[PDB]
């Protein structure tokens, strides 16, 4: 067993982190006092799920989770819910002002005065661990605390811990839930000055989360809550490799030997099925055909983008519930004759698929219906390009015209880091069209 | 950034800043002795913004009210509010400052203005996390304008680090006190264009209009000017007063709405325009409410926003109604009249709604738009400015207090430079 | 259609599927830059203080 | 109000198009770069289908099929008719094609060809036209590009009076639902220059396209005959109708192209739409039989046929979905 910390920044870091804890403990049984009567090794022990909770002598189980925020309300209801005896209180940390949507804001202002304190208490976990393999860190590209001290935090772990992997779980700006309007320059400076120290990124784009809400839940006007429910369902599928006996993507590791052949192309693409309202009065369950067919409608993927108009590099496909592999066989070779499936000359054209029979877990009195099977597939695609080719271009559209970046040089920012943050996503543009034409 | 501490100066400053805490107060439920009696939870949540827990659960608005004379003050102190201030908060003169931006900014206000400053430390003192100050003030008068201007800078002095947010009435030759309004608000607007994050350009022009062409009133008061000032002050610091989605304060505010640190001079607006006292009975539909706040007759700011282009937006919803009709009629005002806001700031339109109606309402919009059509007011203030100037009159009341004419000079060219700022980002 | 590298447990089975075959900065610099930009900050308020003094 | 942008100034038959959508007082035409569009009339090249249908509350549509180039480019056509089950080798209305590079089946191309020689048949190539291989093979590295050895169809059908050749134009508009419309007007472009079979150091005679003539406009207005004389001649000549010795060929054709390239182009289930208007030329050998030259895939009208084309582009194409406040098409059914 190997130990993985969660780091979980801004606003949309902990409230995703918040929805990914609540049902970690619902899938292992762990109670919100942080009790889990099925754990028979008490005050200890080296199983999978130890991956993400230690334990207490009093048999208390403990995520090994970070919550970190510029300003306290959000972590304040971390504090006060139904969760609230899980976390050590030291594992919360807030500030007294926000980032004020100003990536400079959450980098240099505010950021080097908070750092030092939140990887003291990051240390801490550490020390709690046999062998830590390394960190997921949750945030949203747009806000200033998610962008800027979540690229301070990512050079230092670097730099502390230089040998472990770092994952991201990255929420990609969208208009319909957008709270800045600068988003798009925060989005460009975090990337760039996160991509060297990070060794896969699962980007969530919040435009796909809230049609698959509107579209398969029947819900009008998601809210956060909503998104996370369903991001969180993701999450889970993504991680579950790492809490469950199994011999798929069992370390960090192995994420990126699976999913990421060339280092800076570091982005798979998340697609997952299938959705079903909880209100849904008659449902037809879904077969191991259909749920893996709708791995490849552009309508259930993380971001919206178009797989047909590039080429694959890795794919696996995560089954929950009644699966066997003889059906996903099956299914692959039907699958293979309809779609347009290419992959590039250097890699085998096929799938790593790993299997979990639990089928997944919904929140009681959630959105998601409880379903006997789903997938969550994790493909390099180079059509997730187009995500950074929108968001480059509303950068270039507001730049062109210097739009706000005094806010960005009065807090110490040179105006030179734009332009070379725009560069870095330039040339990686150019990356995925090599690879991908 | 939570607490914001709020100034009134001069006649105008606290005859609206009266109104605004009345209305607020109102709307979270404190009473005229400070004591709370409201129902929902919504209302006290965020109430340390502006109101200020005491002693035996009493609540005392960070609010600091100024003068140069004391006729207005005791009228605040009498009048129905009156008891809620914090005593200690009262600072004002004697002498007047006679409607003269140098007595206030120079002579009769630099006197007064450090005994404002102590009072203003001891509110900024008690503060967890001070947002920063907004004030309330009239451009066209002399302590509004000239010692309100004065303090803006002493306050960006010792504070630099916090925002400066202003409600800021300009003078119309339509509802005017004296003919030196242009001279004073001209001063004045130099002042703003460097010292403030945002100011709210409330026109004297737009809320006479409103009156007599909407309203129906034959003969507008300051009164029933204050009326729309009041409500659009309550419509616009909504999301500083009540949590929502947003968490709003007044620094996100800056960020979001301010491309260009000058262009800072927003104009707000409020539907549905409604009279004192006399107020109609159906309530409005979604589509009704977003064309009318949309409607040039429903700006505080006397401007034709078709004569310009929107940089940003934002809009308020206020009352309980269908969030994704809210949505698709914000969406559509854009799509169907997308030329007027401008390309190059992607989605530069941004939309909050809150549960609480204002008082009398069960449905409101407010406004707060960056157009490059405010440009228009400035011209106005400065072609009235340079009837007089190009001729010296009325400058013997400013050289008198030691000014001399190069300064005027020099507010002009600035005011000026602004107008042609607004200009190139309507082309570019 | 070839299948391989099948592992089966009590919890489930992973195994995988071939359609067709093939064919940082130091703590130092850090600092430095965060300073820089504070730096920047200090000057950019004293400029401030000294305008507003005058 | 609708709403849309104009990206592509070279093109007459979208200039017809925004001219038309102006005239119906329902649509405003916008800057070329507000993304606040209905509908974009889009570039020829590069177009950034990675930027449509993220607009939220704007249904938006396109006028390209994103991967359509594989049937519109010369070189990828080869490809796509030789690798695709659908059409394959054995292809029956498709010329032997190779594909050869300047730096490819340059070795299984020459290999062909010596069944051509062996077993004497015509052995005339295209690439421009030649009898000799080694010819060919310096003319492709000589100007650096990549391009396609065709076999050349040495028995075309001759119109009389004249002794002359000539290609169809078909136009083709795919709606967003995948509905082929054949647009019942084509085009013959006629050469106005006898044909020449035993000399190939020409031009005006051989190749039949309206700019390369520009004997011109002897027999018919510009190079052009239309369908309604087409079809006399043939009745009068030949006795036979365009309809079952040319259409019912042209139809098949048309049809299997565009289902086959169908899954990897179709905009079904995604979140912006896509039409586009083809066209297919066509080559009909002396025995009446069809062959498929080259698919455009922005293709300018006849002068003629502007009005109608481009106002059933608006009627079927656009106003179907988007609807406004006898049927020129032949729906070719799948
Ligand atoms: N999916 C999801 N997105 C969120 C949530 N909260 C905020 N966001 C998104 O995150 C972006 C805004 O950033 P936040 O994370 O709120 O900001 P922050 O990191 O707290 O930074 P500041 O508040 O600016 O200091 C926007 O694109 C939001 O739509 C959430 O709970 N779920
Ligand atoms: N809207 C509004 N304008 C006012 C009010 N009182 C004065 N004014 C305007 O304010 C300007 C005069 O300034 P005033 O505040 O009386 O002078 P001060 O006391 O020296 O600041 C003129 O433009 C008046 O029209 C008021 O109560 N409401
Ligand atoms: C143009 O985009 C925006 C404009 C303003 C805001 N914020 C921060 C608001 C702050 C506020 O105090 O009031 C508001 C009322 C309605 C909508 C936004 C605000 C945010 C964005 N993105
Ligand atoms: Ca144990
Ligand atoms: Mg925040
Ligand atoms: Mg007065």
């Amino acid at each position: 067993m190997r130990e993985c910390i969660s780091i979980h920044v801004g606003q949309a870091g902990v409230q995703i982190g918040n929805a990914c804890w609540e049902l970690y403990c619902l899938e292992h049984g762990i109670q919100p006092d942080g009790q889990m009567p099925s754990d028979k090794t008490i005050g200890g022990g080296d199983d999978s799920f130890n991956t993400f909770f230690s334990e207490t002598g009093a048999g208390k189980h403990v995520p090994r989770a970070v919550f970190v925020d510029l300003e306290p309300t959000v972590i304040d209801e971390v504090r006060t819910g139904t969760y609230r005896q899980l976390f050590h209180p030291e594992q919360l940390i807030t500030g007294k002002e926000d980032a004020a949507n100003n990536y400079a804001r959450g980098h240099y202002t505010i950021g080097k005065e908070i750092i030092d304190l939140v990887l003291d208490r990051i240390r801490k976990l550490a020390d709690q661990c046999t062998g830590l393999q390394g960190f997921l860190v949750f945030h949203s590209f747009g806000g200033g605390t998610g962008s800027g001290f979540t690229s301070l935090l990512m050079e230092r772990l670097s730099v502390d811990y230089g040998k472990k992997s770092k994952l991201e779980f990255s929420i990609y700006p969208a208009p319909q839930v957008s709270t800045a309007v600068v988003e798009p320059y925060n989005s460009i400076l975090t990337t760039h000055t996160t991509l060297e120290h990070s060794d896969c990124a699962f980007m969530v784009d919040n435009e796909a989360i809230y049609d698959i809400c509107r579209r398969n839940l029947d819900i009008e006007r998601p809210t956060y809550t909503n998104l996370n429910r369903l991001i969180s369902q993701i999450v889970s599928s993504i991680t579950a490799s790492l809490r469950f006996d199994g011999a798929l993507n069992v370390d960090l590791t192995e994420f990126q030997t699976n999913l990421v052949p060339y280092p800076r192309i570091h982005f798979p693409l998340a697609t997952y099925a299938p959705v079903i309202s909880a209100e849904k009065a008659y449902h037809e369950q879904l077969s191991v055909a259909e749920i893996t067919n709708a791995c490849f409608e552009p309508a259930n993927q993380m971001v919206k983008c178009d797989p047909r108009h590039g080429k694959y590099m890795a794919c696996c496909l995560l089954y929950r519930g009644d699966v066997v592999p003889k059906d996903v066989n099956a299914a692959i070779a039907t699958i293979k004759t309809k779609r347009s499936i290419q992959f590039v000359d250097w890699c085998p054209t096929g799938f790593k698929v790993g299997i979990n029979y639990q089928p997944p877990t919904v929140v009681p009195g959630g959105d998601l219906a409880k379903v006997q099977r789903a997938v969550c597939m994790l493909s390099n695609t180079t059509a997730i390009a187009e995500a950074w080719a929108r968001l480059d271009h509303k950068f270039d559209l507001m730049y062109a015209k210097r739009a706000f970046v005094h806010w960005y040089v009065g807090e110490g920012m040179e105006e030179g880091e734009f332009s070379e943050a725009r560069e870095d996503m330039a040339a990686l543009e150019k990356d995925y069209e090599e690879v991908g034409v | 950034m939570r607490e914001i501490v709020h100034i009134q100066a001069g006649q105008c400053g606290n005859q609206i800043g009266a109104k605004f805490w009345e209305v607020i107060s109102d709307e979270h439920g404190i009473d005229p002795t400070g004591s709370y009696h409201g129902d929902s939870d919504l209302q006290l949540e965020r109430i340390n913004v502006y109101y200020n827990e005491a002693t035996g659960n009493k609540y005392v608005p960070r609010a600091i009210l100024v003068d140069l004379e004391p006729g207005t003050m005791d009228s605040v102190r009498s009048g129905p509010f009156g008891q809620i201030f914090r005593p200690d908060n009262f600072v004002f003169g004697q002498s007047g400052a006679g409607n003269n931006w140098a007595k206030g900014h120079y002579t009769e206000g630099a006197e007064l203005v450090d005994s404002v400053l102590d009072v203003v430390r001891k509110e900024s003192e008690s503060c967890d996390c001070l947002q920063g100050f907004q004030l309330t003030h009239s451009l066209g008068g002399g302590t509004g304008s000239g010692m309100g201007t004065l303090l803006i800078s002493k306050i960006r002095e010792e504070y630099p680090d916090r925002i400066m947010n202003t409600f800021s009435v300009m003078p119309s030759p339509k509802v005017s006190d004296t003919v030196v309004e242009p001279y004073n608000a001209t001063l004045s607007v130099h002042q703003l264009v460097e010292n403030t994050d945002e100011t709210y350009c409330i026109d004297n022009e737009a809320l006479y209009d409103i009156c007599f062409r909407t309203l129906k009133l034959t003969t507008p008061t300051y009164g029933d000017l204050n009326h729309l000032v009041s409500a659009t002050m309550s419509g616009v610091t909504t999301c500083l007063r009540f949590p929502g989605q947003l968490n709003a304060d007044l620094r996100k505010l800056a960020v979001n709405m301010v491309p260009f640190p000058r262009l800072h001079f927003f104009m707000p607006g409020f539907a549905p325009l409604t009279s004192r006292g006399s107020q109609q009975y159906r309530a409005l539909t979604v589509p009704e409410l977003t064309q009318q706040m949309f409607d040039s007759k429903n700006m505080m700011a006397a401007c034709d926003p078709r004569h310009g282009r929107y940089l940003t937006v934002a809009a308020i919803f206020r009352g309980r109604m269908s969030m994704k009709e809210v949505d698709e009629q914000m969406l559509n005002v854009q799509n169907k009249n997308s030329s007027y806001f401008v390309e190059w700031i992607p989605n530069n339109v941004k939309t909050a709604v809150c549960d609480i109606p204002p008082r009398g309402l069960k449905m409101s919009a407010t406004f707060i738009g960056n157009s490059t059509a405010i440009q228009e007011l400035f011209k106005r203030i400065s072609e009235q400015f340079t009837a007089m100037f190009r001729r010296k009159a009325f400058l013997h009341w400013y050289t008198g207090e030691g000014m001399d004419e190069m300064e005027f000079t020099e507010a002009e060219s600035n005011m000026n430079d602004l107008v042609s700022e607004y200009q190139q980002y309507q082309d570019a | 259609m070839e299948v391989i590298e099948l592992n089966k447990c009590t919890s489930g089975q992973s195994f995988e599927v071939i359609l067709k075959p093939p064919s940082d900065p130091s703590l130092e610099e850090i600092q430095k830059k965060l300073e820089a930009a504070e730096e920047r900050r200090k000057y950019q308020e004293a400029e401030l203080l000294k305008h507003l003094a005058e | 109000m609708y709403t849309f942008v104009v990206r592509d100034e070279n093109s007459s038959v979208y200039a017809e198009v925004s001219r038309l959508l102006l005239a119906t007082g329902q649509w405003k035409r916008l800057r070329k770069d507000n993304p606040r569009f209905n509908l974009m009339l889009g570039e020829r090249n590069r177009l950034p289908f990675g930027r449509l249908g993220h607009e939220p509350g704007l249904v938006q549509l396109v006028n390209y099929y994103r991967g359509a180039d594989k049937l519109c480019r010369k070189a990828s056509l080869v490809k796509l008719i030789k690798t695709s089950p659908e059409l394959s080798e054995s292809c029956t209305w498709f010329p032997e094609s190779y594909v050869i590079y300047p730096t490819d089946e340059r070795e299984v191309f020459l290999a062909a060809y010596n069944r051509r020689r062996e077993g004497r048949e015509g052995n005339v190539w295209i690439a421009l036209i030649s009898s000799e291989a080694s010819e060919l093979l310096d003319f492709i590295d000589e100007q650096g590009q990549v391009h396609v050895i065709q076999k050349y169809l040495e028995k075309p059908l001759l119109l009389e009076p004249g002794h002359r050749k000539f290609d169809i134009r078909s136009w083709v508009l795919v709606d967003h639902l995948y509905n082929i419309y054949l647009y019942r007007e084509g085009v013959l472009r006629t050469s106005s220059e006898p044909y020449n079979s035993a000399n190939f150091q020409d031009k005006t005679c051989h190749l039949t396209n309206h700019c390369i003539q520009k004997n011109y406009g002897r027999y018919e207005e510009g190079n052009e005959m239309f369908f309604e004389e087409f079809n006399q001649y043939l009745m009068d000549a030949l006795n036979t109708t365009l309809e079952n010795s040319i259409l019912l060929q042209i139809k098949h054709i048309i049809r299997s192209c565009l289902m086959c390239i169908e899954p990897a182009i179709s905009t079904k289930h995604l979140h912006y739409q896509s039409f586009q208007l083809f066209g297919f030329d066509f080559m009909v050998d002396e025995e009446l039989k069809v062959w498929l030259i080259e698919v455009n895939g922005a293709p300018a009208c006849a002068q003629k046929l502007y009005a109608e084309l481009c106002q059933g582009i608006v009627d079927v194409a656009i106003s179907s979905v988007f609807p406004l406040a006898t049927s020129i098409f032949i729906k070719l059914h799948h």
